[PDB]
């Protein structure tokens, strides 16, 4: 029938994860390392097929590797959802405080 | 949270949903106390709250 | 007094079908909002019905 | 149901200052004389016959 | 001779692509190994039409005129991108980045008000191939992506919304979804959009090209409420062709 | 409630040695806070970029933990981003950038220490009021 696309993501591990194709940037604030330079260039990169692709982002250092391989237990991949994606709501999604 | 709703008693005893949405709407009556099914056909019923006499 | 009535039930052995299938539908219908008499509004004209329909 | 409206139409009243004529045609103006200014025109001829109606 | 901000404001030059001399019948020599770049593409809607729904199934469904209600607001500029020369000496666009949407209303006789979001966002418009050189005759072809004309934080009258508000009617608090269903869940739609910029005046010199395009997409539907209409949207482009 | 030492008592550096501030600090660094920073951070936030606060729970997954006094002072004197990628003292307020940051020039050692002490402090008292924001004034 008619869904509302973000409330059903939320089903999904977006709704317990780092989705790396969906969710927005302030969230890599949430662990250490992540914001806002590797934050950029995994929003900047994305979409991936599986998290692992977060370590072939092209001029990463040896030690932001070392930061993502170390994270990649808290991030997920899912579809696109283009409610999500469009408006540049990756980089500024309308909440603040 | 994976939240699901069975009912006991009533119309749709030993019935349980799982779907968001369904389990949501029924959610949403629920805050109202008990679950009723209504026939709002016969009178044009808007689905608003009116007083009793006792109101009145 | 419907949850009493309910742990009474437990408490004896009905399964949770049992004890709230023994629950009156005039009980559980007196415990719903739309009943209250505080829910209304002025100019919302006519019988209790006529919001949420004819309980069924 | 259109009374009053053959009537403006039979002697050249075609458009409407919102844009659309009785032929169908898209996109003509009708100047002042739409059905609108017919009426407007009826309306403050009302009211200064009122007016003269009042000195007599 | 060159305007300034204070000589442009105000008077609704800002919304105008820039023009090209009558003389610039010339032609702009596309080497096949170099990398060009187009260094601002500007489009300057001048017809906004839209089709009609006859209630038959048949009839003429024509595209009727429409005033635009929105003031000079509908211009895209600044539109950057690389023009890659393919295989066969057929210039491809690729767009990436610039003011490339306007939300636009245009009225209808009888007052419906039609909202689109213009746009020609994520173009990939292609020319004919075996073209060395960019010329009065070149026509680039493409299609773009129309998303949604209100994004996902959008909230309705009623506070209903996608990524936020409320899921239902809250001023009816016993009604019958169902019948409601078509409004309380919203809807982001993603449509396709068909253009073709038709190459008129070409400076060979500096390489700014210019012309007229047709663009044909979608208006909003609302977030799912309504269906929408075809548009039809005619005006002029300017383009800047840079070796990268 | 009174503000006794225990409430007092923050983390010193990060290895674990801490330090309690007195009642007389803790008010000087509420003052010098509100005259050097509550432009920004008023409440725990940070009004020109809220998605970092001045909770001790982001000041501790900052790049140096900032969770500590010395990893506030520290920030004071070279701030940088959260990941400690960029130093950002050309565009936050600091002891090196205090010619473009005037009310930075005559701060002393025991005034940053001071103003990191509230930092420290005032979530201990407020709870989640302190970078909250606006949902739990
Ligand atoms: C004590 C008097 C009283 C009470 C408590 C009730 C109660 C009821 N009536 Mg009954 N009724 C009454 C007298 C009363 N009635 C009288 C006197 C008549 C004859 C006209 C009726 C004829 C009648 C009919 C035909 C119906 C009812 C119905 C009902 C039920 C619905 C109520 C409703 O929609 O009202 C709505 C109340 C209002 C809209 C309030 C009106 C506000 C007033 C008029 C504003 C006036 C302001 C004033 C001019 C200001 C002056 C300013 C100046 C001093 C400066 C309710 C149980 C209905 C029903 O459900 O029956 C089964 C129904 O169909 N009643
Ligand atoms: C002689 C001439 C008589 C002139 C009176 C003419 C009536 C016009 C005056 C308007 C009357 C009020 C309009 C009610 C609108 C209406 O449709 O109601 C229509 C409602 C009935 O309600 C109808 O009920 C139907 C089912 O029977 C359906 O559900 C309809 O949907 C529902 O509208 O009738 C009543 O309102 C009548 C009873 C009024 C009870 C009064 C309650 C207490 C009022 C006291 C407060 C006085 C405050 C005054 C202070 C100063
Ligand atoms: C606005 C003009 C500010 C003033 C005055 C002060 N700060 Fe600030 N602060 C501001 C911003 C925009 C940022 C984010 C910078 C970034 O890109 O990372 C910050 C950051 C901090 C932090 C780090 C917060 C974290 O979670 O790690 C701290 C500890 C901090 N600022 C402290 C601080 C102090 C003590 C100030 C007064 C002397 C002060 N800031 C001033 C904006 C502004
Ligand atoms: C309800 C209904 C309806 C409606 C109706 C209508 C709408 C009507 C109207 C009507 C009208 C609307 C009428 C009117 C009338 C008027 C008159 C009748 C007037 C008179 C006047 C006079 C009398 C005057 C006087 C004077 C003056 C003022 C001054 C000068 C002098 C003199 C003395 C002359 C219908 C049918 C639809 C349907 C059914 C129901
Ligand atoms: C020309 C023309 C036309 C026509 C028109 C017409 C038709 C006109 C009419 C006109 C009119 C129709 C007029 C009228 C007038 C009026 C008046 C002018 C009045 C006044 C009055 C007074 C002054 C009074 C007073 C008083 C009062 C009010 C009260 C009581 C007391 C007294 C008595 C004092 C047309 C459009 C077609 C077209 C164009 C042209």
């Amino acid at each position: 029938e008619l869904v509302n696309v973000v409330d059903e993501k939320l089903g999904t591990a977006y709704g317990e994860k780092i989705d790396l194709n969906n969710t927005n940037i302030a969230a890599f604030i949430q662990y250490r390392g992540l914001y806002p330079t590797l934050a950029k260039l995994i929003v900047k990169n994305a979409p991936y097929e599986s998290v692992e692709d977060v370590l072939n982002i092209p001029g990463l250092t040896e030690r932001q590797k070392q930061i993502l391989r170390e994270n990649l237990e808290h991030f997920t991949v899912t579809e696109v959802e283009t409610a999500l994606v469009e408006g540049g709501d990756r980089y500024n999604n309308g909440l603040y405080k | 949270q994976g939240v699901t709703v069975s009912f006991y008693g009533g119309e749709l005893n030993g019935q349980t949903f799982t779907d968001p949405p369904t389990v949501k709407s029924y959610a949403r009556k629920a805050i109202f106390g008990e679950i009723f099914e209504f026939d709002t056909e016969t009178l044009n019923s808007d689905g608003i709250f009116r007083t009793s006499p006792r109101g009145w | 007094e419907i949850n009493r009535r309910v742990q009474a039930s437990l408490a004896s052995g009905a399964t949770l079908e049992e004890a709230w299938s023994a629950i009156p539908e005039k009980l559980a219908f007196y415990d719903y909002i739309g009943n209250n008499p505080a829910k209304g509004g002025l100019f919302r004209t006519g019988p209790m019905n006529k919001g949420d329909g004819i309980a069924q | 149901g259109m009374f009053v409206l053959p009537f403006m139409a039979r002697l050249g009243v075609t458009g409407s200052w919102s844009g659309w004529s009785i032929t169908g045609e898209t996109g003509i103006d009708p100047g002042f004389w739409s059905f609108e200014g017919v009426a407007l025109a009826h309306i403050v001829l009302s009211g200064l016959l009122f007016l003269a109606a009042c000195w007599h | 001779q060159t305007l300034t901000y204070d000589d442009i404001v105000g008077t609704g030059l800002a919304n105008k692509c820039p023009t090209l001399d009558d003389t610039a019948r010339g032609a702009y020599p596309i080497d096949s190994s170099q990398t060009y770049r187009i260094a601002r593409l500007c489009l300057q809607p001048t017809t906004f039409l839209v089709k009609e729904e006859p209630k038959n199934k048949r009839q003429e469904a024509e595209f009727v005129p429409t005033k635009l209600v929105t003031r000079e607001t509908t211009s895209l500029d600044q539109i950057q991108g690389e023009l890659k020369v393919n295989s066969d000496g057929s210039l491809t666009f690729v767009e990436e980045d610039g003011i490339d949407f306007q939300p636009v209303t245009v009225q209808m006789a009888g007052g419906e008000r039609i909202p689109l979001l213009f746009t020609v966002k994520n173009l990939v418009a292609s020319t004919q191939p075996n073209v060395t050189s960019i010329t009065t005759s070149t026509d680039f072809k493409g299609e773009f992506n129309v998303p949604s004309y209100r994004t996902a934080n959008f909230l309705d009258p009623k506070g209903r919304g996608l990524a936020s508000g409320y899921d239902s009617a809250i001023a009816l608090p016993q009604a019958k979804e169902e019948e409601l269903a078509r409004a309380n869940v919203k809807r982001f739609s993603l449509t396709k959009g068909q253009i073709s910029l038709n190459v008129a005046k070409v400076d060979g010199r500096t390489g700014e090209i210019a012309g007229t395009f047709e663009s044909e997409q979608l208006s909003d539907d609302d977030m799912g409420a309504h269906e929408p209409h075809e548009v039809k949207i005619q005006g002029v482009f300017y383009a800047s062709i840079e070796p990268a | 409630a009174e503000l006794t030492p225990e409430v007092l008592t923050v983390p010193l550096n990060s290895e674990g040695k801490t330090i309690t501030l007195t009642e007389k600090q803790y008010l000087e660094g509420k003052r010098l806070f509100q005259y050097a920073c509550a432009s920004c951070h008023v409440g725990g936030i940070t009004k020109t970029n809220p998605s970092l606060d001045l909770r001790t729970e982001t000041l501790a997954l900052a790049t140096p933990p900032r969770d500590n006094i010395e990893g506030l002072v520290d920030y004071m004197k070279n701030p940088t981003t959260y990941d400690g990628e960029q130093e950002i003292a050309e565009v936050h307020p600091s002891l090196r950038s205090a010619d473009i940051f005037p009310k930075m020039r005559n701060l002393t050692e025991k005034d940053l220490v001071a103003i990191a002490g509230h930092i420290l402090v005032e979530p201990k008292i407020l709870g989640d009021k302190w970078g909250g924001g606006k949902v739990y004034y």
